[PDB]
């Protein structure tokens, strides 16, 4: 179960894992499943509370 | 730095145990911390390389996890574990070959390459298996200053310095009175000679002192001791020290009398072992101080007294024989010895790549430049580098 | 092969572990494969000897189950675990003396004895355990051609020999001129000696050079190299090249020049020290190439100018010695040891029975003639042997 | 007697395993084990010392439970469990150094510490969490007698006697023969002398023979074997075995023939070899005798009739001689060693605090005087002291 | 460790500020401190004293709390708090007394006496309040390894030795070429002397070099360097080196050229000062080497030619000297200082009481010899002893 | 200038007296000013050296806050602030070698450095603990 719980919380559309404001502007991302989305796959540059 | 040795330790085990028709019920916590292990890895960026000969890699961790449900390891989970083992080996290898070559003339103790100083942050250190090793448990407990100790067999701690003193000195060498030593490796060597075989000395007793020290402490050795020099009773012919001549040296061998050992700490006297010559114990020591007496034969047979006559000139010359050989011992410093592969694998993993000398160690890392003159700086590089190596000796041998 | 040493491993965790009032959590791995052992071994027999005056034993399995659920367990589930350990000690001391003394001459890697045959099949692959064991851990890095590595204390890699070499002879045994080089087990002592004292040899040098090759690629080697010898250095007489004449040899020893020790590699320089002493490391070779000047002094004093006359009867003649000794070793093949007891059970297990002599292994294991040749079947079966000398080493001794 | 090495090693498991970031999936059985050591040993007051200068302390034990809630280790859980592992460890440090100096006549086998006396009570037997290092499992196999040794890297067995027998001599010292060996640790050198050459000898052959006998077992050993002679091939002078007059002895050393080397059990041959160097094994001896017969050349060049006169006067005198090593052996007694440091430990600890001497242990210690007369008392508290030294060198190195 | 220091600085602040009138809002925080020690101390018994001539010691703790409603502090408020603050300043100073002289060579970083080691247990963990002082602070960043710094005043680094050595020299002591000089304390002076002002040496210029090796390490060294020897100028009856004869000294001051100072780190230049006279500062070195020049006057005066006749006779000599002292030094290890009264202190606590002594101080605590041979196990009991004795002068003066 | 003596001193005292076993009445004003200190520190960039041999670095502040804990601390929450001291007597030791190499002939009573000068704004007043020394 631990093991799989990242896999399960990742695969639900009705939770995310969080939110980066960045409070810059930002090139969007593409992607092959939505046209244009704010994918962050990642954490990183940004302190995490 | 203990992060490092816990990943080789579960890389070894992963080794060992993970072969097809195995029992999961014996592996599972070795399992369980690799699942723990690529978790933390998985999505960060390493660089390694950046002097000498050793190429620039830059190293990704993006493997899945790994399955545990099955009661018996198939071939199939065998080559996935096996292909990632491999990747993390050679990973852990090129990090430690990268450390291993580089030191500092300060703060030699902490780590500075690149890869070691990033893998020495917070998060990371929720990855730490096991330190069982002998190596890894001293610096663990020198980290938490208690008692270190490193175990020997036969340990390389004399210098090797071949000198030869001369007090009764002629400028022909027509009748000698001096000692000549060699202290080489870990074997002690030392023959006290008199040309005139003490014939116009007070009451025929010649005496022959003989202080060796030690840069570093020992504890607990045994001592193999015998009568005679193996290596100072032979027709030889030496240089002298002049530098532009060469003398004749012609021994004859007899037994030494009051052959005293002493085996002195901080000026004290902690041993001392008389009539006595081998097998013997001392227990704590950091200076060995060797004294005997040569005498002239109370009583000999023609033979004897035709070879030693009462004038002047001689044709043989008395010498009387020692050795002293140190078999175990424990240190507090990391040291070099002949039942270790660390120094030769260090050797190598510098000279192959063609290190340039750096500030502190000589070139060529030569051992007895480098013990002639030890430092504390020069004992935390080592200590670093010879526990980086005794890590990287279980990943592949 | 590996299945015989997860037995005896297994066997090993069993009897040590296995004591009253131990907490049961401690031997839940041992319990499981401790009986998945038993019901997998039952319903079975075999059959062992045949050969020698080994006991020809028939052995059946069709032991009980032991208990699984207790809290602590008490002295009748030990004295039950140790009614079944004592037979499987006895199976597996049997096993491996029937395998000992077999002998092939083609893939000695491959089991040879009937049970070991038997013993092979998947149904007992089951059985397997960890390997943290480092000679089965060579034995299954060589099934899959990886690379291997075998550390060694001071190893017999050099073949047993006291040769000697004349560059200049004449039948009068006085102007001799050449070489007497001793190699016995982990040390190399050469001694280049001369009857002219370089009268007449060009620019008072004289040349010296010896070679040494080894059967198998040595890595990593750490050698104490003294240039002291004692091998030769007092009086001899030797038998002449032909068996019928003994001639006479007098040294006095020198410093010896230009001492230049290289550790080559496939004809390329790999290393190579000059004017150094001490401990020195070779990353890898596999010739060694001594080279060294007999060098005589510029000027001499009354008492050494007499024993080197211009003239034509001589009386001392000049020799120069060095000395070699590999301390640590790693080996990319598997080599008897002068540190383990291996060897001593192949010996011993062969001599208890007087088995016949093979086509493979010389006569008696002598390892002066068994390593004067070196072919890889030879290797093979010295491998399946010596392994199987090791399962037995970590059971009764 | 066990409780205290299962202590040993649960305490350096929980400093070993127990820091920060290890899942606590890798230890639960480590867990389970201290607490449920904690748990038995708690409430029960002991105390050390009593004799010499060793300190008196009292103990106590009341300590929490470790935790097992968290799912990773924490800092505190780090902490709570360091103190006591720290108290643990200073325990069982002066239990051991309290058993170490003690010792009886009879019952060498039974504790004389009151510690261990109430340690191996009918309510402390719940914590024997692991019996698997050489010395912890030999002592159980011996408490239960099942067949069973040590292993020796490099044995100390002979004991030192420069003893030299002189079959034929007279004053005059102009014409003699006899043989001169020595014994140390693990060498034996033996020299055969005649200063006749055999010349008035039957078929110019001279025999000579050479026992020694052991004080205990060995098998499966390995021994190296050199032809040459390194101590008596040079000049020496010897005082008279009366202790009246001095002699002089100047050899020339010729190769043995027909070289006997006999490995005898009872009285009865087992292994032998005659004409052999380098490595030879003998599976099973306790008696070794040596012989060699010197052979005057029946041609001699002109060069060997210059110091073998078939007059009376003699000016040099012909001389073989063996070299004989033991490497490796395994022993089914309790013997010293050189590549551990036990003895070392033993002698370290009784010469510290100044423990007068017992009726068993000899004075200082000394391995010579013990092992020339090893009695079975000695032998059983030698194995028990050897034990205790062992279980404390685990601990602090 | 740091309970006994958090002790003394909870006793000194209720003494200094429990004073009847303050307000309530400025002790709320220390006098909950109290209240919770005296709630964590309650009930233990301790037992102190029993080694040498203290007298043995038994303390039990029973009190009820303080009182925290009152907004002014009144007469009865602080008598309570110093009748209890009396029997915890007894306590305090009794426990650091007795543990202060015991001393080990094992582990001399870890609690020595009893009340030591069963007030660092777990529960008594809770009443640790501050680390301000300067010397608990140190001891708390050495012993996770981190810088180690502390700051001393004209500290006695150089050891005592009055040695001098003479270049040439005469049987008859009447002229003389030779250095002197006093090193002690803190302060080094230096002096050449020749008798005949370089006539027979080369260019006239007569050099003296020298050489004082620090025992440990320093950083941020301020060094005054007077041009003048203020020691080696007055006329001297000085005993010469073989101790038979004595020889006179009349000294001529001659003021320095050329002067050169270097301190040099780990065998190589780090500093260079040439010429400079007054004030110098250095960062950081090891070992001193101080190399002058002394150079005859070209002309002179008719108050000169009777000063240095080239003729036979000498009477009176030219002698330069340089005088080297140390203001302010900072270390990493522990020195015995001159601005504070930490040697003084564990000197007069010790020869209170004869506390016998083995090979683990020198005896007396002599400083000087104390500084001749300088073992880590020393350093670390000096700076254990150092730390109590600076948390015993925070109480009792 | 003055904050560069509040760092010290602060940093002085958060390594001198967050100890474990202490009660948490101990450490409420430094436990507020390490608070503030990390609110006002983290997001403005800085830079060292640029001049001669030291090493020219950067830092960036990205540490969270403290916790707390009623009777006393636990060694977790020693660690955490513990790393941030780490960090923070770094960048200090840094910015002062920095401030050491610099002088002109102009006023010197005025920061010279940038990281001071950036470091003596007004919006970084409010950590100014004490002037004791």
């Amino acid at each position: 179960i631990l093991m799989a719980m990242d896999q399960i919380e990742r695969a639900s559309d009705k939770i995310a894992q969080g939110v980066i404001i960045a409070y810059r502007d930002m090139q969007l991302e593409r992607d092959e499943m939505y046209g244009y989305v704010n994918i962050a796959r990642n954490l990183d540059g940004f302190q995490q509370i | 730095m203990d992060v490092l040795y816990s990943l080789s330790k579960t890389l070894k085990d992963a080794r060992d145990k993970i072969v097809e028709g195995t029992l999961y019920s014996n592996v599972s916590d070795l399992i369980q911390q690799f699942n723990q292990m690529i978790i933390t890895m998985n999505g960060n960026e390493f660089q390694t390389g950046g002097i000498g000969n050793l190429p620039i890699r830059n190293w990704n961790f993006n493997f899945g996890l790994l399955g545990t449900t099955l009661l018996n390891l198939d071939a199939n989970y065998v080559e996935t574990a096996r292909n990632t083992i491999d990747y993390f080996v050679d990973f852990v290898d090129n990090v430690c070959m990268d450390e291993m070559v580089r030191e500092s003339q300060r703060n030699g103790i902490a780590p500075q390459s690149d890869s070691l100083r990033k893998l020495s942050a917070i998060k990371f250190k929720r990855i730490n298996f096991d330190n069982s090793s002998e190596y890894i448990e001293n610096w663990n407990l020198q980290n938490r200053r208690q008692r270190t100790g490193f175990t020997f067999h036969k340990p390389n701690i004399f210098p090797y310095s071949a000198s030869f003193t001369l007090n009764r000195s002629q400028p022909a060498h027509d009748n000698l009175m001096g000692t000549m030593w060699l202290n080489a490796g870990s074997e002690i060597q030392v023959a006290g000679f008199d040309y005139s075989c003490a014939i116009n000395a007070p009451a025929n007793i010649q005496q022959f002192e003989h202080i060796v020290p030690l840069r570093r402490v020992l504890t607990t050795a045994t001592i193999t001791l015998l009568p005679d020099a193996e290596r100072f009773s032979f027709p030889r012919v030496i240089n002298s020290a002049d530098g532009a001549t060469t003398w004749f040296f012609n021994p004859v061998i007899l037994r030494p009398n009051n052959v005293e050992v002493e085996f002195l700490l901080n000026g004290q006297i902690i041993n001392t072992y008389q009539a006595r010559f081998g097998t013997i114990v001392a227990r704590n020591f950091d200076t060995i101080r060797l004294s005997f007496q040569l005498m002239r034969p109370p009583n000999m047979t023609p033979a004897v007294a035709v070879l030693f006559p009462n004038a002047q000139p001689f044709e043989h010359h008395a010498t009387v024989g020692l050795t002293l050989r140190i078999e175990s011992a424990v240190c507090e410093s990391v040291l070099a010895d002949a039942s270790e592969t660390l120094l030769a694998n260090v050797t190598s993993v510098r000279q192959e790549y063609a290190i340039p000398v750096g500030p502190v160690f000589p070139p060529g890392m030569n051992w007895t430049d480098l013990i002639t003159n030890y430092s504390p700086s020069r004992e935390d590089n080592l200590q670093r580098v010879f526990t980086v190596a005794s890590i990287r000796s279980m990943l592949i041998k």
